[PDB]
RNA sequence: GAAUGCUAUAAUAGC
RNA sequence: UAUACCUCUGCUUCUGCUAUU
RNA sequence: AGUAGUAACAAGAG
């Protein structure tokens, strides 16, 4: 039968096999270099690189967060004084003077002597949080009747273009720091060698992270999204002035409580895990947005005085966005702290790769170098068209910001892109294998991945990082072109 | 500047070393948002646009739009097919039975005996399955009692023998009833007297009314399949539909899965049913010998396979052929059991959910369009892409707001059998007497196809033809995700084989998380995580070390129980910081008690009650491990009138000892507002007759009681030798021995 | 008195006629569906309802009860409890506070017997405690998937039987019908009742506890070398794939245990002692240093009373008296006469298929035991001859009957087989056949009695035969008798042989068992390299990092003196993961295209690392001159245990591009140590011995030549090779 | 010189 | 009408199957 | 507004 109907079957019905070839596989969604389209705007919950907290040196025992915030901006009275508003940029919809009335009640709310941190629904705080903008339920009956009432056109997401602030993001949070914001806590006493193997190990990875930006940026994600989901239940029918605060230790063991901003909690009645609540955000900055105008379109930017960031009085910039959060974002930010085990783990089974091949710990080695073997070095980004060599401890923290990023611009475009890329990955692997991979249907496979490219900043960069990678790939494999020919 | 790129960590490490990068689970999973109508639709039209060519016809039973692609014409192109034939599908298996010998009537035999040794109670443990006494989805357990109570109301009262054939007997009878009558609660006001103004006060009662249904009414209801979207569906940009299915067909579809289990289970190439350590063995096993078996010259290659449309295309009649061909040998009833489930596929009518939502901008108004409602309105105030949905459901259609849909399994429905039908077609390995041998492995849609020939090009007409073969089985190979390479490296199911099934941490991190039980069990399981990734899925000891800190702070942020000694403000901070002052063995105190962690990796397996017990305070621990603690809720040791909604104490992988950390959280009370009040009534009533039971039958929490005699009487005559015993022995007075006959007299 | 407050609460009840009818009409099974009867639906998203429950007021609920009523409304300002009842419990809510405020100035309750309860989670921790830590070590670990037990238990039995035990220690009265298990367990459920007598924890967790500690937990887990719970239990911390911890529980370990691990480390001794001169030497230098655990091998050997041919051959190369005492399970045999063949055979099964066994030849007697019952047996190849046996206990008897006949082989034994029999493990591994068979008939036994046959008992004087119910009767089975009835100084040769005094032999290392299987207890070897005794993967990897070490001398003392740097230590234990019967003729092609890379100017550095340790066996040419040609080298274990000559191989494959040599998945740099010709200098010249390339692919030559087609041509005759796809080659003789 | 087959409220995988 | 600047609610606004058990 | 993204929330109920 099975020879019968296979004889019968149109040859039209065939897995139409190709070999792959290098040549094949095209740049992913080539549209991102498109320059028409606009540049992908910054869409984050809270600043990263462009952040500036408010350092104030704590006795090292804690207190409550407004009784800091009001003693932090005490030291740095001339920003928290300052009531003229300077506007440098405005959001196409937003509203500056409610805006600045809002960050005005936030500082003046903070700054007060009361124990509360409850703000007075004034027009302005109504017109931020959005105070009875939902549509009004009706009968089907009444609806039916209504012609003008219809089924609305589903919102997609626009197309953008490659934007450098992504690149630049990725680059500044790689970078070290003098500061460890990490609050890791104790362990038992160590026993067994592996134990002792363990914990000397985690001394050359956990600090390595410790001592980067991601590190204080993750903290500061979860800190927040701990105490706006600890008041989003609490006080559900209260406007409320939660200030973004971080706790930092310096190379010379001083705990410095760091004020990035004030941040104001919308009403939160969170009955289903996906519904919204209104969180609107005033964060301090350095970063002047003239400079890169097509990434800020979604924020609102007042010039509100100066500071000595070194030996340069640095002009410090007031970051305002009406933004938004659910139960699940705020739950899924308490547990950012996993992207240390995602980057660490990955790191540690190169070491005891390398340390089974060698015969000893070669932790210590990998870092730094030891008598036998010099420091292990990855090949970590590009610089005018060449490729650079990094270091292990780079190699590490170029992962954990991926891992950071993987959470802050996490959404379904993200997980459709990596898991149908990853799909590409494995069929470039091949060729690099030299395990002469075949294909049935390349474009569906590329359409399956460049149809999730549309304005996640990451997804957008990620198109850029494979597309350039793949074209360095692409060169290496030459060398492999003429091996065994003979000639 | 120097511009990183993170890829480039792959030019020093191969893409299945460092796999874990590529899976950002750290991110947060795709939520649905309003109605799965959309999607559920979508299925619906797909179903039918896959079997399009095949034998459309009209139900003279439910009055449905049935369509039958089975034996239908053989497609022109590589659209997905469900024209599947059935001699085709039979020739796979006639081979399958070959090379397996007995194994179709060896199967048959346990799955029947099993069968017959199954009580009722074993559908009570399906999550939310839809109930047809109020078209919603309920608990299995609720689900079950609802059927169960409506049936005897139509004299069918098979369901009190026990045993799961003769409650099945009644549903596939219940289907010939004239009518089908059920209770359904109406509330009722009653005044009652009260330290009141007036002098009373009125309260609403529930009051059980009887509703009927007609023959067919009541048979669409058994054939619905209620629907939803996947929430968390990890790795895809846009949702998809799910079904859940009546307590009627529940009970058939239980068999004929059991079935397919036993014939996979003694399977060479079946991903199911084993799982992770026993299927990562199974396949390493397999890969190694399909590897070696290569001949000396020839080149074997590795098809890492997708199906697609694997729900859409499998067609239940085919499903029937085969439990027909596998119960041959058994008896006629078992043959016919067997045959009911895929019916009732073939005849099931798919629930659209919950409709479309209509608004006016202008005016600030939505409303919810029911499914019954749907072409209520004119099509041009529905959007573009759901008036075309809408116009392409139009012809399958149900008045009462429901879709008939004979074609298609629905999603994951018979796993285990389409997984055999899948194996069928890797039972075939040559087609021709052609110079390519295929073999591979199948769990559900996922397959990994190896083909040993002379050449590549060989190796494609193999492919080609594995391809032919498994359309003629309405299997279709999916052109866009599956992809061909030499042996040695591919993926299958999420796992990357490369000269070996690699580590990837990166999938299972979620599970690092407060699971969020309670306090006593979330470090437990904690722990456990910690302990069994260091095994599996190749953790070091660092990154160990690390996944206790980062879990000890979550904890500690969550149950809001910092250390003591810290100056952490917060409510329960207050007291813990006066524990931590009062107490003197303050290693001694558990996390959640603000005291410190002592826990490492050798200890990760042991007890935080039983490492701390003994440098514990004795006034401490005789608090923590109080014996009628409040919190945990025992038994009375008195006896007033203590009867909560107390549900069955399970039996949990996590080993902790019970403690006042041991606690539940109090109920969702939404229902307090809706008009469900009334079952909670329904609840605190069984919830007495159990607790009392109890009572009389300690053994009843442990292991489960049996009998089909009257709970009534099995209590009183228990009570009734207790007290005969508790007078002869001495224990009972006269005067209460007395009042004890009398009582149980009154009986 | 509860019984009277038992009666007068169903009044109570009964009055509701809502609960009457319920009562009246729900059976005792449908208690098992109301049980679960509840509003509640299933928390999908638990981990986020509690972090975000925890920010409520009042997310607990108390069980309405006196205590509940011990716990204040307010402590210093802090809501501790509300007077709003749970839905569920029908008692106060609470806050987390509450808990803390009980935990801190609650009652002092009595925690009287929580470790006798508890004891299995005690003892856990004591053997944590009282055990001792060892080194780490760094190096290749191939971690095997194997169905392991997670924790210890008092006693081992079914789920069925254990469940009907605990009803016989917690609720008597509702235990059913008494079973033979109430008696074979009655010192457990004295024991544990007299235990768990005084205590106010709540039954419910007693049973539980005792299931814990009598149902067996079994899952399937990546191991090496340590499968006893109590190491299992420590998995985590024992090994990962790159370093290995030696570690020494507490309490007490088993002489089964110990014995069938002890078995483990003698066959591996053997297995590499074997390869070397003078197998002796290296057998007692290595056992010497064997410690099994904390117990050393020797101490070991001698303690135990049993252990196959490879502790006898390890017994006698130590100096101990080596006992002839087998066990087969159950059964326990003394070798009187005989000399025993082990051949693999296809043996037709009652059922109807082909199972592959181990047929043992030679007549042979043996002393068999089982319990208080002893006998003498005769069997010869698949026939049980005659058994002799006294009569003690009834199913002990009935017992060592079924053992022999199935230890026997016999044809009519295999004929009996009807039913389901796994040979073949759910995971595709392999099971014992013949103590699968054992386990099969120690149940179903009527079957074998059937299918073996009767006769006519014996007349002699003590004699008197037994029939299937074991009653003295005058049919009994063939060749079966019941009676009134119940060493020799050997030396050992250098090449593992035991001599007796006269010159016969009675064990070689030509009879110890060539199964590998995971050791019990954890094998160390006290002597530098220890990897020796390793796996296939493990001394592959070992070998050829060892080659990459030393490659600069190894490399140039090759180029100077021919066969001087092929006798190394290192490629002796690479030898014992080789094929004997092809690891002569390896040698013969390697050293041959070696000397073909430095005599000819090709040389390939890859190849030279990949080849180097199979030159070492003595080398084993064709009739003709000439070597044998592999395309690859099979090896010892997994299908996947195999070196390709042309292509990379899931041993060993080398990327030129970025020069890494990969070895079982651990990644080197061949950088720095290769020469500047290589990248262009082809293969296809140190691919056949003997054979050099002359230029591209010929379609006058034809198709591509088989190892055969090469070895049989004529010196200076072309021929078309294909290294690896998409690379032919034309080479000449 | 082998086994002992199961059966969670978490998470993962596929549908 | 109203009580209502009151009262109640925060997964119950339909969350499935099969495996890891 | 905003979140967000093929459909919702921007409180619901007596
Ligand atoms: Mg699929």
């Amino acid at each position: 039968a099975i020879e019968r109907n296979l004889a019968r079957m149109s040859p039209l019905v065939s897995v139409t096999p190709k070999k792959l070839t290098w040549e094949d596989l095209r740049p992913i969604g080539p549209h991102i270099y498109n320059h028409e389209l606009p540049e992908v705007p910054y869409n984050a919950f809270l600043l990263m690189s462009d952040e500036l907290g408010l350092a104030n040196m704590t006795e090292g025992k804690s207190k409550k967060p407004k009784t800091l915030a009001k003693e932090c901006l005490e030291k740095y009275s001339t920003l928290r004084d300052q009531t003229d508003p300077i506007l440098i940029m405005k959001s196409e919809k937003a509203n500056e003077n409610f805006l600045w009335k809002l960050w005005r009640d936030c500082v003046n709310t903070i700054s007060n002597e009361e124990m509360s941190n409850e703000l007075q629904k004034t027009n302005y705080a109504k017109w931020a949080t959005g105070d009875g903008l939902t549509y009004q339920k009706i009968m089907k009956e009444v609806a039916i009747d209504d012609e003008t009432m219809c089924q609305e056109e589903p919102k997609i997401p626009n197309k953008c273009r490659v934007a450098a602030w992504v690149q630049t993001e990725m680059n500044l949070l790689s970078t070290l720091t003098s500061k460890r914001a990490l609050d890791l806590p104790e362990i038992g006493p160590d026993v067994a060698p592996v134990e002792h193997v363990g914990s000397e190990r985690r001394k050359y990875f956990v600090n390595e992270i410790n001592y980067c930006k991601a590190s204080t940026v993750m903290m500061k994600y979860v800190l927040f999204h701990t105490s706006l989901l600890n008041e989003s239940n609490a006080s559900m029918g209260k406007y409320k002035v939660i200030p973004i605060t971080n706790r930092v230790v310096n190379e010379k063991g001083e705990s410095f409580d760091m004020l990035y901003g004030l941040a104001v909690k919308g009403q939160s009645h969170l009955r289903g895990d996906t519904d919204v609540v209104t969180v609107v955000t005033f964060e301090f900055s350095s970063t002047d947005p003239r400079v890169d105008s097509g990434k800020w379109p979604k924020y609102t930017v007042f010039r509100i005085g100066s500071l000595f960031v070194s030996g340069r009085e640095k002009s410090v910039y007031l970051y305002c966005r009406v933004n938004g959060t659910n139960k699940i974002q705020m739950k899924w930010g308490m547990e950012a702290r996993r992207c240390l085990l995602q980057s660490m783990q990955q790191m540690e089974a190169i070491v005891e790769q390398e340390s089974s091949i060698q015969g000893y710990d070669m932790t210590k080695a990998c870092f730094k170098g030891d008598r036998v073997n010099s420091p292990k070095t990855f090949s970590i980004g590009t610089q005018e068209g060449k490729l650079v060599k990094g270091s292990f401890g780079k190699a590490l923290r170029v992962i954990f910001t991926k891992c950071l990023m993987h959470y802050v611009f996490g959404n379904a475009q993200l997980e459709g892109f990596s898991a149908e890329s990853r799909r590409l990955l494995l069929l470039i692997q091949a060729l690099k294998d030299r395990k002469g991979p075949w294909v049935f249907d390349l474009e569906g496979m590329y359409s399956g991945i460049e149809e999730c490219i549309s304005n996640n900043p990451w997804v957008i960069q990620s198109a850029y990082w494979f597309n350039e990678w793949l074209g360095f790939e692409k060169e290496g494999s030459k060398v492999l072109e003429s091996v065994d020919e003979i000639m | 500047g120097m511009n990183i790129n993170p890829y480039f960590l792959f030019i020093d490490v191969p893409i299945q070393a460092a796999i874990s990068t590529t899976f950002p689970y750290t991110g947060v999973p795709p939520y649905s948002h309003g109605t799965g109508t959309g999607y559920t639709i979508d299925t619906v039209i797909r179903t039918h646009e896959y079997s399009n060519k095949g034998k459309q016809y009209i139900s003279d039973v439910t009055g449905c739009t049935m369509v039958d692609p089975t034996n239908g014409p053989l497609p022109e192109d590589n659209e997905p097919s469900a024209y599947a034939q059935l001699d085709c599908v039979l020739e796979a298996l006639d081979r399958m039975d070959e090379e397996h010998p007995g194994l179709f009537q060896a199967a048959s035999q346990n799955a029947m005996e099993t069968l017959m040794v199954t009580t009722v109670d074993k559908l009570t443990q399906g999550r939310q399955t839809f109930d047809w006494t109020v078209c919603r989805n309920q608990p299995a357990a609720t689900a079950l009692n609802t059927t169960i109570t409506s049936f005897r109301l139509n004299d069918l009262n098979g369901a009190d023998k026990g045993g799961l054939i003769p409650f099945c007997q009644d549903i596939i009878d219940s289907l010939d009833r004239p009518e089908m009558t059920f209770f359904s609660v109406k509330n009722i006001k009653k005044k009652l007297p009260a330290k009141n103004r007036k002098g009373f006060l009125i309260k609403r009662i529930p009051m059980k009314v009887k509703d009927k249904i007609t023959k067919v009414e009541y048979i669409k209801r058994a054939l619905s399949l209620n629907t939803m979207t996947k929430d968390a569906e990890r790795g895809k940009l846009k949702r998809r539909a799910i079904a859940t299915a009546g307590i009627q067909i529940r009970g058939f579809v239980l068999v004929v899965e059991n079935l397919a289990k036993n014939i996979c289970e003694n399977l060479e190439q079946s991903g199911l049913p084993v799982g992770g350590n026993e299927k990562k063995a199974k396949l390493s096993n397999a890969v190694a010998k399909m590897l070696s078996n290569c001949p000396p010259g020839g080149i074997s290659m590795t098809v890492t396979g997708d199906n697609t449309k694997w729900n859409e295309c499998l067609n239940p009649r085919i499903f029937l052929a085969m439990t027909e061909r596998i119960t041959r040998d058994s008896p006629i009833w078992f043959r016919d059991f067997c045959s009911i489930a895929p019916v009732l596929f073939s005849n099931k009518i798919a629930r659209l959910g919950k409709g479309f939502m209509i608004t006016s901008k202008t005016k600030r108004l939505k409303a919810q369009i029911p499914c019954p409602d749907l072409f209520s309105i004119p099509l041009e105030r529905y959007n573009e892409e759901t008036r075309a949905k809408l116009k392409k459901l139009k012809p399958f259609f149900n008045e009462e707001g429901t879709a008939s849909l004979s074609p298609g399994m629905m999603m994951g429905m018979f796993n285990m059998l389409s997984t055999v039908l899948g194996v069928a077609a890797l039972g075939i390995k040559n087609i021709g007497n052609k110079e390519y041998l295929w073999d591979g492995l199948q769990s559900s849609d996922d397959f990994a196809l190896f083909v040993n020939a002379k050449d590549e090009e060989t190796c494609m007409e193999g492919i080609n033809d594995f391809y032919r073969t498994c359309k003629l089985l309405g299997i279709n190979m999916s052109k866009k995700k599956s992809y061909c390479n030499e042996t040695g490296m591919f993926e299958f199911t999420s796992m990357f084989y490369r000269d070996g099934f690699v580590s990837n941490f990166a999938m299972e991190l979620p599970s690092f998380g407060v699971a969020g039980v309670n306090e006593s069990a979330d470090m437990a399981i904690g722990m456990t995580i910690i302990k069994n990734n260091m095994i599996n899925n190749g953790m070091g000891p660092a990154t160990a070390q690390t996944a206790i800190q980062l879990f000890i702070a979550d904890y500690r942020y969550t149950y809001k129980c910092h250390r003591g000694d810290s100056k952490v403000e917060g409510k329960r901070m207050k007291i813990i910081k006066e524990l931590w002052e009062n107490t003197k063995g303050r290693d001694g105190l558990l996390v959640a008690d603000g005291g410190p962690n002592i826990y490492n990796l050798r200890n990760l397996h042991i007890p935080e009650i039983v490492l701390k017990y003994n440098l514990m305070d004795p006034e401490y621990k005789g608090r923590l491990l109080h014996p009628q603690n409040p919190f945990v809720g025992h038994l009375s040791i008195k006896e007033a009138d203590i009867t909560p909604a107390h549900g069955p104490v399970k039996k949990m992988d996590y080993d902790a000892v019970s403690g006042t950390h041991s606690w539940r959280t109090k109920r969702n009370r939404s229902i307090l507002n809706t008009d469900q009040r009334n079952m909670i009534l329904e609840e605190q009533c069984y919830a007495k007759c159990c607790n009392l039971f109890e009572a009389c039958f300690n053994s009843a929490s442990y292991r489960k009681p049996v009998g089909q005699h009257s709970m009534l009487e099995a209590m009183a005559h228990r009570l009734r030798m207790d007290a005969r015993l508790d007078y002869e022995s001495g224990r009972m007075s006269k005067d209460d021995f007395e009042k004890a006959m009398a009582h149980l007299g009154e009986i | 008195g509860m019984t009277l407050a038992k009666i007068e609460l169903l009044k109570q009840l009964l009055r509701d006629n809502e609960a009457k009818t319920v009562l009246k009409q729900t059976t005792v099974d449908q208690y098992n569906i109301i049980r679960k009867f509840n509003t509640s639906r299933i928390e999908k998203n638990p981990s986020l309802r509690m972090k975000w429950a925890m920010c409520s007021n009042f997310p607990l609920a108390l069980t309405k009860g006196d205590m509940a009523n011990r716990i204040p409304l307010e402590y210093k300002g802090i809501q501790l409890k509300t007077n709003a009842e749970d839905i569920g419990t029908k008692g106060q809510m609470c806050s987390i506070a509450a808990v803390t405020w009980w935990n801190t100035y609650g009652p002092i309750g009595d925690t009287e017997g929580f470790e006798r309860v508890y004891e299995s989670f005690f003892l856990r921790k004591m053997r944590l405690d009282n055990a001792t830590w060892g080194r780490i070590t760094f190096g290749p670990v191939e971690r095997v998937r194997k169905r392991v037990l997670l924790n210890p238990l008092t006693k081992e039995m079914p789920p069925d039987e254990a469940s009907n035990v605990i009803m016989e220690i917690l609720f008597p009265k509702e235990a059913g019908i008494p079973r033979e298990s109430t008696w074979i367990h009655r010192e457990l459920i004295k024991e544990k009742r007299e235990k768990l007598k005084g205590t106010m924890i709540t039954p419910i967790v007693l049973a539980y506890m005792l299931e814990r500690e009598l149902v067996a937990r079994r899952r399937f887990l990546p191991v090496a070398g340590a499968t006893s719970a109590e190491f299992i239990e420590m998995l985590h911390c024992l090994q990962g794939e790159n370093w290995r911890q030696i570690y020494h529980p507490g309490g007490n370990k088993l002489t089964e245990s110990r014995s069938q691990s002890m078995i483990v480390a003698c066959r591996k001794i053997i297995r590499r002692s074997i390869v070397a001169s003078n197998p002796l030497e290296l057998a007692v230098e290595i056992a010497n240093k064997t410690v099994i655990d904390t117990e050393p091998l020797k101490s070991c050997l001698a303690a135990i009373d049993g252990g196959d041919v490879a502790c006898d051959i390890i017994r006698a190369a130590l100096g101990l008296k080596i006992r002839q005492r087998q066990r087969f399970g159950r059964l326990e045999l003394k070798r009187i006469s005989g000399r025993g063949f082990k051949n693999d055979e296809e043996i037709l099964i009652g059922n109807g298929t082909i199972q592959k066994i181990g047929i043992w030849d030679g007549e042979e007697e043996f002393h068999v035991r089982c319990g208080e019952c002893r006998g003498i047996l005769k069997k010869s190849k698949m026939k049980l001859e005659k058994l002799l046996i006294n009569s003690a206990k009834k199913e002990d008897m009935r017992d060592l009957i079924i053992l022999c006949m199935v230890f026997s082989q016999d044809t009519r034994m295999f004929q009996g087989v009807r039913g389901e029999i796994n040979f073949l493990n759910r995971a595709g591994q392999l099971l014992s056949p013949m103590y699968q068979l054992q386990r099969y008939f120690l149940n179903r036994s009527n079957d074998l009695f059937d299918q073996w046959g009767y006769e006519e008992s014996p007349k002699a004087s003590e004699l008197h035969g037994i029939n299937e119910s074991m009653n003295a009767s005058d049919y009994t089975l063939k060749g079966v008798v019941v009676t009134r009835n119940v060493t020799e100084k050997v030396s050992i040769t250098k090449n593992l042989s035991l001599i007796k005094r006269t010159g016969e032999v009675i064990m070689g290392a030509n009879d110890v068992s060539e199964l590998e299987s995971q050791a019990q207890l954890m094998i160390t070897y006290d002597t530098p390299k220890m990897w020796e005794m390793g796996t296939t993967k493990e001394l592959v990897q070992n070998t050829y990092q060892w080659v990459l070490k030393n490659l600069v001398t190894l490399k140039a003392q090759f180029l100077l003196g021919k066969e001087d740097m092929f006798q190394w230590d290192a490629f002796e234990a690479f030898e014992s993961i080789i094929p004997q019967k092809m690891a002569g003729q390896y040698s013969g092609f390697a050293r041959a295209v070696l000397k073909q890379m430095r005599d000819q100017e090709v040389m390939k550095t890859d190849q030279f690392i990949k080849l180097l340790p199979f030159c070492f066996s003595p080398p084993k040419l064709r009739s003709n001159g000439e070597p044998y040609q592999f395309l690859k080298l099979v090896l010892k274990g997994g299908g996947e245990n195999f070196i390709e000559v042309r292509k990379g191989s899931p041993l060993f494959s080398y990327n030129p591009q970025t020069e890494v040599l990969t070895i079982c998945g651990r990644m080197m740099s061949l950088k720095g140590k290769i020469e500047d010709e290589e990248r262009n200098r082809s293969m296809g010249n140190a691919v056949l011995a003997g054979f050099l390339v002359s230029g591209k692919y010929d379609p006058d030559l034809g198709d591509f030549k088989t190892i055969e087609e090469l070895e049989k041509l004529k010196p200076g005759e072309k021929a078309n090779i294909l290294l690896y796809q998409g690379k032919p080659v034309k080479v000449v003789k």
